[PDB]
């Protein structure tokens, strides 16, 4: 207590200093791997779709937790539910390259299609947040570099994708609900219907 | 007193009497520079890493909480930094940056100064979490100076200045001036900001 | 109303003038921030005075300003022929209102 | 020169709504405050709306609360000023101006000022 | 010659937070380095626990200012990470995506006025069991709490205790409860000098013991 | 890891699983400044 506040040095008090005892702390499911280690879901999807994780929502688990980081590198994996055959291509590849088979093309199983891809980008990580522009002046457009790919199948109805190994390095803000005219947000919360 | 720190770079000198100490960034230290991007090509300039001066704002009292200021700090360089920008297609180098808010002990408010890598126009609710970035305050009643060192940082390992600018030096008021009969009526904002650990790669031709 | 300005002042070419500035109640201090503008007829208004001291590059040395008597003061030292005309006070009062004065018609005999 | 002009003035009937563009030049009109300041014909200068670089912070008078809009797109190097619900009272020459010197970089500096756009409001 | 195979019924299908790997499908690749990449977080809460964030008070301001009035009560907020007052922090912004928590909670309290203002403050927690938070500070003096003054040191850090009758406490709200199943932080100014126009600005943090658990996926 | 169980090793190689990583010439730079934080009284305690 009592530090002086400009130096923003961290102050982490604790109970003791009015005769508490500090508990044990297990922290496991705030671990950035084990939070981003889940199938979230791409919504707008088309035909010809190219894999870039800030199409997530800006509100979901993942999405949100990805957002909250300036850079970020992950291998990923996607779940796919597409009517057709489906084929990927590398960051680098040409579009007119997603018509071949002899690129890493998956046949339609019966449910879905479940892969494992590698980071294929040219950048040591990628960032969800670009101040500038790589063509040679708005800075609101990412980078065409930062994507994990593209797929393309006859028609795509669902899109999953995992992020495995996941690293976050610069945290930026991130925001709960806007509460007004209130005490707290007050929402239904699961109860035994009696 | 502790509180009397001088930082020294290249032949500039700036001291200062009312020191709270230096912010580390997201890191002590430069990663590696000679990475394989640039085949062993790349070399240091010393004769660039001096300190600069620049003008943010006037702190007034009309300003209310939220109100930022900002600073892409590659920016318009006169001096031996904007010769090397304009002389070499990649560059990189970290940045020490000493903001300035001269008034006297008799005026009120405080001044939140941070780092922000790769800024992006923050809402109004964000501006409650701009903490999460390496920064100091300003108190007029403790402070008239913050000083912050960051590294490098960003998707490729050297930058091309003239795309892309990975820091922005965001100024903003926590708590709005506060002007006693006795205060200073306003503050004015200064920046003394000093690339580190400059390398260069890759020659250009001359500009005709 | 509020600002109270002279409406009309007269100084001889060459001499010194110095105009009048302040609210009917209280007292005009730097956290009003005063500013003065020059405003010929026909022609927009130019910026003279700043912060109550301070002067734009542009403007020549004569036009000076400062606080004395808890009000707003513009003193112009060695008039030239081309100081005649409509001298305007700014004061700053919450943000949602920025005052400017009656405007003194300085004539240049 | 860093210099503003403005136009879409005109003569409208009372009750009436119109939008006066305000195009600057010379400058980066994103690193700047703009102001709008009505003068009546013999009479003085009257401070009508305030916006920030990036439209964080909006001020409208008193007077001129609700009826006025001022909005900017700093990437066409213009500012707006939408009035709505004009009065008799509010035929008078309106000026853009440019708050920011070398020295100045607040909202009390109003050094860069327009030509002027004559609004004329009557039956 | 071929070992027979039960192939279960309900077992299979997707489950989004399943523990399996997918099948690889192109082969060695060789990621460029990001050796000693400044910044890097691998939890949460480290960051919520080194970097304070900012509350909001009155009309959306982070500090609350001395009263010209009598009263002494300058902020009451509901304990619950889902609080008005905490609605723009780090902490409530990762507590929305967990289901329950646990731990100690830290405030700052960071006094930015001129040299010629002293102030004393209090901070009190409020257990639940009361209809009503205490509105003065001769009343709340009787639970936990600290007083503080003003000086060289700017910045004071109180730790809000976890006292509950549960191990883990809700991070969110129901609407069915008008009192919040926590208690409430009040915070009071004891006496001022010549303090007024002069401001609290007050942060949380994470405590070393907070703990969050169970992840959700609300709208948020 | 992250969030795997299988107690049993993966079928494939680590090769073709994930993208390999290289170096040049612990890390976490926030367990650091939490590890790092002030703990304790300041000034003198009664």
């Amino acid at each position: 207590t009592t530090a002086t506040g400009e130096s923003a040095d961290p102050v982490t008090t604790t109970v003791e200093n009015y005769g508490g005892e500090t508990q044990v702390q297990r922290r496991h499911h705030t671990d950035v791997s084990f939070i981003m280690d889940r199938f979230v879901q791409i919504k707008p999807v088309s035909p010809t779709h190219v894999i870039d994780l800030m199409q997530t929502h800006q509100h979901g688990l993942v999405g949100a937790m990805l957002r909250a980081a300036t850079y970020y590198f992950s291998d990923l994996e996607i779940v796919v539910n597409h009517t057709g055959r489906l084929t990927w291509v590398p960051n680098g590849a040409p579009e007119a390259a997603l018509d071949n088979t002899s690129n890493p093309t998956a046949y339609h199983k019966a449910p879905f299609t479940r892969l494992a891809l590698p980071y294929t980008a040219p950048h040591r990580v990628l960032a969800t947040v670009y101040n500038g522009n790589s063509k040679y002046r708005l800075a609101a457009q990412l980078p065409a570099s930062f994507n994990y790919g593209a797929i393309r199948a006859t028609e795509i109805q669902e899109l999953l994708v995992r992020m495995k190994r996941a690293e976050l390095y610069c945290p930026r803000p991130l925001l709960a609900v806007k509460v007004t005219s209130q005490d707290r947000h007050k929402q239904k919360i699961i109860a035994p219907a009696k | 007193e502790d509180r009397i720190l001088t930082t020294r770079n290249g032949h500039t000198t700036s001291t200062t009497q009312s020191s709270v100490g230096v912010t580390y960034g997201y890191s002590t230290g430069e990663d590696h520079v000679s990475g394989p991007n640039t085949s062993g090509l790349e070399t240091r300039v010393v004769q660039a890493e001096r300190f600069f001066k620049k003008h943010l704002f006037d702190w007034t009292t009309d300003k209310p909480f939220g109100h930022i200021e900002k600073l892409e700090l590659p920016t318009d360089h006169k001096g031996v930094y904007g010769q090397l920008v304009d002389s070499f297609a990649y560059m990189r180098n970290g940045w020490d940056v000493e903001v300035s808010a001269v008034g006297n002990q008799f005026n009120g408010g405080c001044l939140l100064v941070a780092m922000v890598p790769e800024f992006k126009e923050f809402t109004t609710r964000e501006k409650y979490q701009l903490t999460l970035f390496p920064h100091q305050f300003i108190s007029p009643r403790t402070n008239m100076t913050a000083h912050i060192t960051v590294p490098y940082l960003g998707v490729n390992r050297y930058d091309q200045y003239n795309k892309h600018k990975p820091w922005t030096l965001v100024v903003m008021v926590v708590s709005p001036l506060t002007t006693s009969s006795i205060g200073a009526s306003q503050i004015k904002v200064y920046t003394n900001i000093a690339p580190t650990h400059v390398h260069v790669a890759g020659e250009l031709p001359s500009k005709e | 109303q509020t600002v109270i300005q002279e409406p009309a002042m007269s100084v001889s070419l060459g001499g010194t003038v110095t105009l009048t500035c302040g609210f009917i109640s209280g007292s005009v201090t730097g956290t009003n921030y005063p500013s003065w503008f020059q405003q010929t007829p026909g022609q927009p208004p130019r910026l003279l005075i700043y912060y109550a001291n301070s002067r734009p590059t542009e403007v020549p040395s004569r036009f000076s300003g400062a606080i004395s008597g808890n009000k707003a003061a513009l003193t112009i030292t060695g008039a030239q022929a081309e100081d005649e005309a409509d001298y305007f006070c700014c004061l700053y009062k919450t943000n949602n209102n920025i005052l400017f004065g009656g405007g003194t018609h300085l004539t240049v005999l | 020169e860093e210099k503003v002009v403005e136009s879409g003035g005109g003569l409208v009937q009372p009750g009436g709504s119109l939008r006066l563009s305000c195009v600057g030049s010379g400058f980066n009109f994103k690193n700047y405050e703009i102001n709008w300041v009505r003068q009546a014909p013999g009479k003085a200068l009257e401070w009508l709306a305030y916006i920030t670089q990036t439209s964080d912070f909006i001020y409208y008078a008193d007077s001129v609360k609700g009826r006025f809009t001022i909005s900017r797109d700093n990437s066409r190097n213009t500012a707006y000023l939408q009035m709505n619900n004009l009065r008799t009272e509010d035929t008078a020459r309106y000026f853009c101006t440019r708050a920011g010197l070398t020295g100045c970089k607040s909202r009390h500096c109003m050094y860069v000022w327009g030509p002027g756009a004559e609004v004329v409001v009557s039956s | 010659g071929i070992v027979p195979v039960a192939c279960s019924d309900g077992y299979g299908g997707l489950v989004t937070t399943d523990p399996k790997t997918a099948d690889p499908a192109y082969g060695m690749v060789y990621n460029p380095p990001r050796t000693n990449y400044p910044g890097r977080f691998t939890n949460l809460l480290d960051v919520a626990e080194a970097c304070p964030t900012f509350l909001c008070f009155d009309d959306g301001k982070p500090y609350v200012v001395t009263r010209a009035d009598e009263q002494r009560l300058l902020a009451k907020f509901d304990l619950s990470l889902a609080a008005k007052h905490m609605s723009n922090t780090y902490l409530s912004g990762i507590a929305q995506y967990y289901a329950q928590y646990s731990g100690t909670i830290n405030l700052h309290f960071m006094f930015t006025g001129s040299t010629d203002s002293k102030a004393r403050y209090m901070v009190a927690y409020v257990p639940p069991g009361v209809t009503t938070p205490p509105d003065t500070p001769e009343r709340a003096a009787h639970c936990i709490h600290a007083e503080w003054d003003t000086g060289l040191n700017s910045k004071f850090t109180f730790s809000i205790p976890y006292v509950s009758a549960a191990d883990y406490a809700y991070t969110a709200s129901d609407v069915a409860d008008t009192t919040n199943v926590q208690g409430w932080v009040c915070i009071y100014q004891i006496t001022h000098g010549k303090a007024e126009q002069d401001t609290l600005v007050v942060s949380v943090s994470a405590g070393k013991d907070f703990e969050l658990r169970l992840p959700i996926d609300p709208r948020a | 890891s992250g969030n795997t169980g299988s107690i049993i090793n993966n079928y494939y190689m680590q090769q073709y699983q994930n993208s390999m990583d290289t170096q040049l010439g612990n890390n976490d730079w926030f367990s650091k400044l939490a590890s790092s934080a002030f703990t304790g009284l300041f000034g003198a305690l009664l």
